[PDB]
DNA sequence: ATCGATGTATATATCTGACACGTGCCTGGAGACTAGGGAGTAATCCCCTTGGCGGTTAAAACGCGGGGGACAGCGCGTACGTGCGTTTAAGCGGTGCTAGAGCTGTCTACGACCAATTGAGCGGCCTCGGCACCGGGATTCTGAT
DNA sequence: ATCAGAATCCCGGTGCCGAGGCCGCTCAATTGGTCGTAGACAGCTCTAGCACCGCTTAAACGCACGTACGCGCTGTCCCCCGCGTTTTAACCGCCAAGGGGATTACTCCCTAGTCTCCAGGCACGTGTCAGATATATACATCGAT
């Protein structure tokens, strides 16, 4: 017996959001998951080796700033940064 | 009547790019993948939707060739094609020298 | 091939008598049986004492390739366990064809 | 089997792949290089499930041998 | 939460936990989990908002994942992306050429 | 203040002599321009990453370092330069 | 006057271009290339020669990699000569966009 | 300072080989750069390899199979020939 | 003798690698043996490549070695110019790789 | 057939800086000890996997005919190698300056770490409707003339 | 243009099965709170990037000639298309059987933690030989008549 997490319910509200009325089969939503897991993959990865290569400990929401503007072309990556530092001051806005 | 060539051909990539499905017969190539899976392990379960993944690559990767192989017959001013076409896109895909 | 061990004086588990069981079993498979080309289905016969000797043949080098099934008539004398060096497989291997009588 | 794959289906998978008019030693060609793909990727595969101690060669160990080579499917064992 | 005080959809403490145990440096500025979250939930709404496109082309009310590969070949971002990446149930789009063409 | 005609300085002899390296025995006239495009697409696709490193940094001087990073994940890896 | 016959001597400085190692791209119109590449995202930054070395050394290198792909299409073109046609062939088949 | 390399143990090989043979500071930065790489590459294999199994440390078993599942045939043939050898020749006494 | 790698006959310092192995974050505990193992794959991959290396300068009668050698040791050996095939050496060099339908004739 | 020029290889001596070594000083490596958690093992469950049967049922096989696609032959058309003289700017190197890299030193913010309570996230549950099934009639080409 | 002959589409009934929804469980998040150190932050030095200039020359440019490689045309022969006829084994539904992983509770060795000790390993200094460079000589091949 295992509860196990995916990322169902947050891709599901996003589906709900960009188009409002709408269905999905769970093969799709498999393929999904699996997006979301590379691309956390990815980002993490070289969130890795740049915090090995800047000689330190920490990675913040800055290292994932230029993580993604080195990881997309750079109007989607930059797009990506008004999204993050929005997220940076909505999240500095509370605990 | 009796047609030319290519008018069943292209009205059978209209109908086979049309349809989200499945072309092979399935418990032959199980038969092809069991026979690979004898060779150096034993007592050997398995499980189904690894053979649907090896069905989605085998599929993928080959209507991808076949499309390899259709722009080399189309650099190649040709409709009908040959096996130097394929030696040729997979030496420009790199999987083969 | 026989090897008679001399044992050790007024002690519980013979033990020098299995240090020189390893360097007899040492010295015979690394100075001259690989440089036996011709051998095949090796048995090791141990009578009481100097089974680690033979444990250390099987745990610390690789005789498999040419011996199959050690037999030792142990008895009374104290348990001498294959420890897992390289793997716990040939442990099991050890676990599946070997012979040990107390 | 090895011949349980025929040429007709090989030409329906060239009419999904576009190809119009089709030459005959490609089919034969076609049969090793598909027996070829199988081979490294469950060569690899049966290497994670001895790895694993188990007898039973799971779709992620399949995943796992596609993410070798950069190859990943989506949705069936990430 | 740490979430919904951040306003997305992705959650703080999931991702933080991950990253906690999925070894990257020693320590976490916790803006990170939220600067993370927020570029995958917007690559998930590109994706799923390009989809949804594509199912309205062929109006299956379930995508289907044919939808998804017409959501990748649509976009070049996306298609120049993911190039390397298979979609099982994805289908192909039509391509017929001069020389293929009769004549 | 932009720069302006260093392709140009990519002349078409040097271009010959590569493809002279590149086993190609007749060479078309057709070629040259859309090669040193290729090469600007090239390019564009490295630095687009390589100063998000180093403005990272917070340096003012741009290393080889960072270049060697960009071409780790352009799969461009060469050695020679460390690191 | 004296005159050789077309593209053998070529050859043979072929078989001396693939006697060695070294870079042909000179140093300063790269130099002013990379500068004003680097130019066109954020101005006026230092450098390191050795960045400069990395990035002609990766210049060459997918060069003469893509010149030997484009002689095997014309090869496989049934032709001496090559086309521009090989080279965007070569990036549908490479998948560049 | 300290610079941790590995240009004396690549030098202490090397003589293993041959005697007869020198290196370049740019063949060591070939050769350190082939260290780092095949370091990091085996490393989060085996960092991989832990995640699927869901443990704790590493054992050599793990090395092995990362070594058979990288490396081709007389590769990876003699390479857990080698580490099996260091294994018993370390582990053993 | 303060080396652990001399009590396995190595030459590269598990004491480094095992320092490297815990402060690098790849696991989160490092064993005993596997740093052993690795550094044996390691130690045997630069004696095959130094191998190579030394009779491609052999032949081309060279001691102090470029690596036009090392670029024919890696890519001559199918097992490793399969293995290796994603690198290129700076200053590497290329084949003789010339098809018959350009030679003359 | 003999002759020439271009490239490759080789023979020489010569000088340099990189390598290769030697020198000396320290921090990270070694050792010794502990404690804790990692890991390893066995006992029951039930779930998952294999296997096999017989009936239709379309797909595979096989065959046939000629056109158009392959291939070869010829002739045309043209651009690129080859050779020489002219021009442009990279390379060389030599001097000087400071920006920023890098090194240092303290303080405190920021993150870790612990504990106590709560809902975020999933399994298990059922029902319903999106979609597969289809039978008929409207059109939309292909090839022949 | 003019034809049938295929191939393609659209509709009403049935019918079914995977989403999707809600139920409820639980365990990781959250919260509350403290602690310490990495890192923020300022200071200082010392590197190396930039610049400039003038002697050299390697590379780029241009022309004249023509040759031999691309391609367009023709013409055929056999390999696919269409279509006719014969055989397999894929699938569905039914039961039967057993392998193994999950879950559960248990213990122990190993690796981390900590401390203290010391030479491995580092930078720094130094001297030298493989290698590059420059000059003389023979050898291969391509090509023109």
């Amino acid at each position: 017996k295992t509860r196990k997490e995916s990322y169902a319910i947050y891709v599901y509200k996003v589906l709900k959001q960009v188009h409002p009325d709408t269905g999905i089969s769970s093969k799709a939503m498999s393929i999904m998951n699996s997006f979301v897991n590379d691309v956390f993959e990815r980002i993490a990865g070289e969130a890795s080796r740049l915090a090995h290569y800047n000689k330190r400990s920490t990675i913040t929401s800055r290292e994932i700033q230029t993580a993604v503007r080195l990881l997309l072309p750079g109007e989607l990556a930059k797009h990506a940064v008004s999204e993050g530092t929005k997220a940076v001051t909505k999240y500095t806005s509370a605990k | 009547h009796r047609y030319r060539p290519g008018t069943v051909a292209l009205r059978e990539i209209r109908r086979y790019q049309k349809s989200t499905e499945l072309l092979i017969r399935k418990l032959p190539f199980q038969r092809l993948v069991r026979e690979i899976a004898q060779d150096f392990k034993t007592d050997l379960r398995f499980q189904s939707s690894a053979v649907m993944a090896l069905q989605e690559a085998s599929e993928a990767y080959l209507v991808a060739l076949f499309e390899d192989t259709n722009l080399c017959a189309i650099h190649a001013k040709r409709v009908t094609i040959m096996p130097k076409d394929i030696q040729l896109a997979r030496r420009i895909r790199g999987e083969r020298a | 091939i026989d090897v008679n061990i001399p044992l050790t004086l007024f002690e519980p588990d013979n033990y020098s008598g299995m240090i020189t069981s390893q360097e007899v079993l040492i010295y015979l498979w690394d100075n001259y049986i690989k440089y036996f080309p011709s051998v095949a289905k090796i048995a090791f016969i141990g009578i009481g004492d100097s089974y680690s000797g033979i444990v250390h043949l099987l745990g610390h080098r690789d005789t498999r390739a040419v011996t199959k099934t050690v037999i030792n008539f142990l008895g009374d004398k104290q348990l001498k366990p294959l420890v897992p060096l390289v793997d716990e497989t040939l442990s099991e291997w050890y676990f599946k064809n070997s012979l040990i009588f107390s | 089997n090895i011949q349980g794959i025929t040429k007709p289906a090989i030409r329906r998978l060239a009419r999904r792949g576009g190809v119009k008019r089709i030459s005959g030693l490609i089919y034969e060609e076609t049969r090793g290089v598909l027996k070829v793909f199988l081979e490294n990727v469950i060569r690899d595969a049966v290497t994670y499930t001895e790895h694993a101690k188990r007898k039973t060669v799971t779709a992620m160990d399949v995943v796992y041998a596609l993410k070798r080579q950069g190859r990943t499917l989506y949705g069936f064992g990430g | 939460t740490r979430s919904s005080r951040a306003g997305l959809q992705f959650p703080v403490g999931r991702v933080h936990r991950l990253l906690r145990k999925g070894n990257y440096a020693e320590r976490v500025g916790a803006g990170a989990p939220v600067y993370l979250a927020a570029v995958l939930e917007y690559l998930t709404a590109e994706i799923l908002e390009l989809a949804g496109n594509a199912a309205r082309d062929n109006k299956k009310t379930r995508i289907i994942p044919r939808h998804l590969q017409l959501a990748v070949r649509n976009d070049e971002e996306l298609n120049k992306l993911l190039g390397r990446v298979t979609i099982a149930q994805g289908g192909v789009l039509p391509n017929i050429q001069s020389v293929l063409l009769p004549k």
